[PDB]
């Protein structure tokens, strides 16, 4: 029913458990490399990029998106993308963004 | 040489009794242990004795405050021996508890 993804700032997968297969369909060296805007739905990707600027400033609390993305089988699914910035506090890393996926119903 | 904090990070998923229901592949190179034996497991099965109490606190606290960060804490290795770990912990809420998403570090140094 879900998948985990991480992401940088910028909202592009640098992993992406094997679960997404079953979820959106592809596999994940498909989602790898790519944006998650890619596979979301014009009408959200505003929504999307601002809910990834906004998640950074919240301090490790969970920011949820509910937003349509388009699978590997051709249909708009909706996700509610449940995430939280992760930075090891031992370093100074830039943060990254830990993403749990999961398909939901819109009703 | 080590490994630094980035190669010494693995996720992992639980359901809210601790047992994982995920587990990233990178936790074999550094506690041993392959995710699939680790399924349907729980957690507390890992703990060292001295640090189980602590543990349940934690969890307790991540239950009431949605997230957590542990203190140091061991985690039983695959063929002996304890890993010392610091786990920031974080409850996926449906918007009702559906699982808890762990952040894993090892404090341990690892090799390679
Ligand atoms: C948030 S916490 O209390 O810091 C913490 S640490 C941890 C854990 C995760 C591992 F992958 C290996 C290991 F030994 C323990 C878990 C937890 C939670 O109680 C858990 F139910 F989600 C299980």
């Amino acid at each position: 029913t879900r998948f985990i993804s991480r992401h940088n700032i910028e909202g592009i997968f640098t992993f992406v458990d094997h679960r997404c297969v079953a979820t959106v369909g592809y596999q994940p060296q498909e989602l790898l490399g790519k944006n998650i805007v890619e596979f979301c739905h014009p009408e959200d990707q505003q929504l999307l990029r601002d809910s990834f600027q906004q998640v950074v400033k919240l301090k490790g609390q969970v920011l949820s998106v509910m937003f349509r993305f388009r699978s590997k089988n051709q249909e708009w699914l909706w996700m509610r993308t449940s995430s939280f910035t992760f930075q090891n506090p031992y370093s100074d890393e830039i943060e990254y963004i830990i993403c749990t996926n999961t398909n939901v119903k819109n009703s | 040489e080590f490994k630094g904090l980035d190669s010494k990070t693995f996720l992992s998923e639980h359901s809210m009794d601790m047992k994982f229901t995920y587990c990233d592949d990178r936790i074999t190179e550094l506690i041993g242990y392959h995710p699939e034996e680790l399924l349907g497991r729980s957690a507390y099965e890992f703990y060292h004795a001295l640090d189980s109490e602590n543990m349940t606190k934690s969890h307790q606290n991540l239950c009431t405050k949605g997230q957590v960060v542990s203190g140091q804490y061991r985690m039983l290795a695959k063929h002996g021996g304890y890993v010392w770990l610091e786990t920031q912990g974080t409850v996926i809420y449906n918007p009702q508890p559906q699982c808890i998403m762990c952040v894993n570090y090892v404090l341990s140094e690892i090799e390679k």
